[PDB]
């Protein structure tokens, strides 16, 4: 978080706070809950969220789940959608920290190298995490779908 | 390294569930504390070097250990002590703003009480000393936070006890 | 780093002994298992991906391992497994062209045992997915290649315990 | 050998075999006969080759055992002749091995150290391995001759 | 000292001394004698040396013993006389060994932190010195004297 | 590495005192054998190539410890021997003109034996030989400045031990 952030660089360069690093802070926790907020609204529609993600992914990509796609077969299809159910709990977690080293420490290092032996094509998932995007922040006020949707471009991006 | 947010994320991530009832209230109450730990942060930063002269003075000061044959002696290792006690005070802050003591465990107490041992410094002094900074920081910011930064520095202590 | 060849001649030259006939022999045989190593070889470096893939099918994948908790969670650690996998797999093709063990404690056993120990990596799964990979690999390379791929894989989990 | 010097160069670049490196290792294998052959020869006559190759060397050499040289004195050039026993041993390991990793290893590295700490003029050692050389090659056939050649070759220059 | 300098220098390009440091060490060691009579006869008037030297410190900054100073107090006065008395030694260290070092490793590095947090001002600290090399000369004739005073110098220089 | 001057400053500054009687001793002793110090390295070091040859032919030579297989075996093992030799012979020879032993302990006895241990390097057999190298370089410095060598080449020995 920004907070462990800035005592990262002051301990760099031995050195207390700046007043700068200190005013951050003070705003970002001043800001708690409305980040609160935000990840409660998800994660108290998460099946909602996910379950209709994975409706338009798999119509948008009738592939994966057709006989031959990693998704194919109900054992197939619900491990594809604890997947994205995964992704979204891991964006709650950046939204409540305004940081992605979360999100990055837990999916996102290593992910590449992890589907593709898999077998599983990751342009999809990051498709699912797409509609995620659009299923939640659906479910969220203007300027709390500002902040949730960043966190879920992110994954995006790294995941495509 | 690692402040509270994140060691509440971990908590959680370990079990695979979402913020947790119990993890919103735990992240909320450390949110609305933020602002008293800046504040303090603030006033320690503004008065280290403050901090550190008095302590030395109630603690480390007119003893053995300054004259010929102890520890202190020599320009080269009383400047050496000094130095330990503005870590201790300086990362006694860091791990005040971020109510986790890892970066304490990681970048202060770690293979710290060998070296110590190595170089012969006299473990129970630094001790008495840094109760010494408490109570001055205590004296300057408030028992509210001088409460935690007491916690924090008593952390180190326990680190060499 | 030995090779065969190289493992043979160090044993006659602590004796100050030219290559005696049995020594010859030795070497005779190690050439004569030359085509069958060198294509052995070929196959698993063109079905390396597969194998281990197939390896961690058999072996991690939906267990505790990989569920939030276990020591493959996270795409970090997963990756970091995977690639411990191609890892050994490589490597025990590498000694087995050398038929050879050297390579092996040089430049993959030295010091793993802790450095997993400290890390709370399984070695008891670890060696489970070296099982399989034995398994996968033999399937692939034929059974006389295959127990000669045992050896070295062998060598390895072995090595872990 | 060709073996472990190519799983050295596939295991610095992190990688399989090249397919290069694979057909040597066939090559090099199918002629490990040859190889083997030649070791077997030399081994076979090393009394005569020594021998015949240490009178060649005092009779050039009148001055390295007559009073005064290093290798003056029926215990002297009792030992003379076992360093030329040395080089030829190290030789054979050449040939079979194809690699000079071996004679390296052994007899090369520090060994203008140890002879000008004895007090043994080099110039004269490598003289001795030219005469080893003739003598055992004369013993070899074709192109026989021109393998394990190369290797007191490599020795010769070493010493000089 | 001027033959431990020389033995650092000789290891560092891995030879035996030059003659010209083995001359240089003949130099210093025959003139070893004059250099401990010169720290023999400051160490017998020590007391006379550190009072004078405090007197005219005192005569010319009368304010470090005024009230709110530094030394005020005969218990404070006491103990910066103390100092006075502590680099009067570390002088006839250097002196008989003619190395600046060991004035350094004991009273120099770290001087200014040491000063700073006790509240002493750091100048004041020099002219004290720049008396003791006052008084102390002062019972030194000649060679034995600008010996002594280029010690004294250093110190009043590293205390500037 | 330090003097025996510094060596006797420190042992004064230790005490907060200036250099004692008995310790203008020490210093007078240590500047009137100066001559004889450096007069024993000017020959030593004009002679440690044949010190060394003479050493190892009257120590080393008359052992079985080059046959092949020997720890003096190959001629990469032979010129390392020779040249920890060199060595000893010259911070012996570092220490001696210093009348102290710092040099030594910091520059070549620190993990030495444990270096020997795990390399399988023979202690006795060193031993054997620097006490060779004493012999040797006191025929060519004299028995005075020979018995002064000693010293050092001494510490040297019963510090693999
Ligand atoms: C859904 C949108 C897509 C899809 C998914 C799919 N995934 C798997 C199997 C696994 N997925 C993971 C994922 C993670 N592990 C992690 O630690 C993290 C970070 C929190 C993530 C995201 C893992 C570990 C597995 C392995 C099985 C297990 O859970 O142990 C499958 C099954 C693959 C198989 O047959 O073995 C599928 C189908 N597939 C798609 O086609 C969609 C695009
Ligand atoms: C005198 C010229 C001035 C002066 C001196 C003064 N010094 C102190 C206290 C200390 N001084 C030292 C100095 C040294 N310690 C060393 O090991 C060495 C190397 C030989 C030196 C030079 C130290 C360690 C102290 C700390 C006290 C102690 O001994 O524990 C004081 C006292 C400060 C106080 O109130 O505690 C004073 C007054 N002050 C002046 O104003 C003069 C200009
Ligand atoms: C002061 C209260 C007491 C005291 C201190 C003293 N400490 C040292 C030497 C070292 N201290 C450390 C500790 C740290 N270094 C760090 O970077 C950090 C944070 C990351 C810590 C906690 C280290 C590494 C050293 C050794 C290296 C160095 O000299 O800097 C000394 C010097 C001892 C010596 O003989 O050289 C002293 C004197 N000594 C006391 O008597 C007080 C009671
Ligand atoms: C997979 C079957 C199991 C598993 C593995 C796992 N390993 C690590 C971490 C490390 N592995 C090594 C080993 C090597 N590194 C090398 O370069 C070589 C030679 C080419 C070897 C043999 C090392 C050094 C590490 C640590 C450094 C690193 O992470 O790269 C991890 C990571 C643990 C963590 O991040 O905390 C894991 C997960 N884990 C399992 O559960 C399987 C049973
Ligand atoms: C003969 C052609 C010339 C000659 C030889 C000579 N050699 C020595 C003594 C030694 N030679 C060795 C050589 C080796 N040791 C090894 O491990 C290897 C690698 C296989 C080699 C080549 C060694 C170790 C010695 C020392 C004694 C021992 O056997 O350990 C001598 C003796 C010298 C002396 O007594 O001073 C001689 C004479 N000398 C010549 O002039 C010829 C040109
Ligand atoms: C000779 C009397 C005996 C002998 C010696 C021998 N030593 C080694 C290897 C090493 N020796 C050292 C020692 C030093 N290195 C230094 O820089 C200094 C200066 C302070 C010293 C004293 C070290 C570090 C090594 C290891 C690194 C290296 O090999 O260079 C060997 C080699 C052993 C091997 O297996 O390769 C040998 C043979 N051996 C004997 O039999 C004599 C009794």
């Amino acid at each position: 978080s920004i907070v462990s952030k800035s005592i990262v660089n002051a301990d760099a360069e031995a050195r207390y706070l700046s007043p700068g690093e200190l005013e951050r802070i003070k705003t970002f926790v001043v800001g708690g809950d409305r980040r609160l907020r935000i990840a409660q609204t998800i994660a108290e529609s998460r099946e909602r969220i996910v379950k209709q993600a994975g409706n338009q992914l798999f119509q948008k990509r009738p592939d994966v789940v057709s006989p031959g796609g990693n998704a194919y077969g109900e054992d197939m299809t619900a491990t594809c959608l604890r997947d994205l159910d995964y992704y979204l709990r891991l964006v709650t977690y950046g939204v409540v920290s305004g940081d992605i080293t979360p999100i990055e420490e837990i999916g996102i290092v290593g992910v590449r190298e992890m589907y593709k032996s898999l077998g599983t094509p990751i342009e999809a998932v990051a498709e699912g995490v797409r509609e995620l995007k659009s299923a939640a922040t659906a479910l969220l006020t203007g300027e709390d779908a500002d902040e949730a949707g960043a966190y879920f471009d992110y994954v995006i991006g790294a995941l495509s | 390294m690692q402040d509270a947010i994140t060691a509440v994320i971990n908590a959680s991530d370990v079990q695979g569930k979402y913020l947790d009832s119990s993890a919103l209230d735990r992240l909320k109450s450390y949110f609305q504390s933020g602002e008293l730990r800046v504040r303090a942060a603030a006033t320690i930063s503004a008065n280290s070097a403050l901090i550190v002269k008095e302590a030395v003075a109630k603690s480390l000061l007119y003893s053995d250990i300054t004259r010929p044959g102890g520890n202190m002696y020599t320009t080269r290792r009383y400047a050496a002590c000094i130095r330990d006690l503005e870590y201790y005070l300086r990362y006694a802050t860091y791990a005040m703003l971020a109510g986790d003591t890892s970066i304490l465990d990681e970048r202060v107490l770690n293979g710290l009480k060998e070296t110590y041992n190595s170089l012969g410094v006299p473990i129970g002094a630094t001790v008495q000393a840094i109760q010494a900074i408490k109570e001055v920081t205590a004296s300057l910011v408030g028992p509210d936070a001088g409460r935690e930064m007491g916690v924090y520095l008593d952390y180190i202590s326990s680190g060499l006890s």
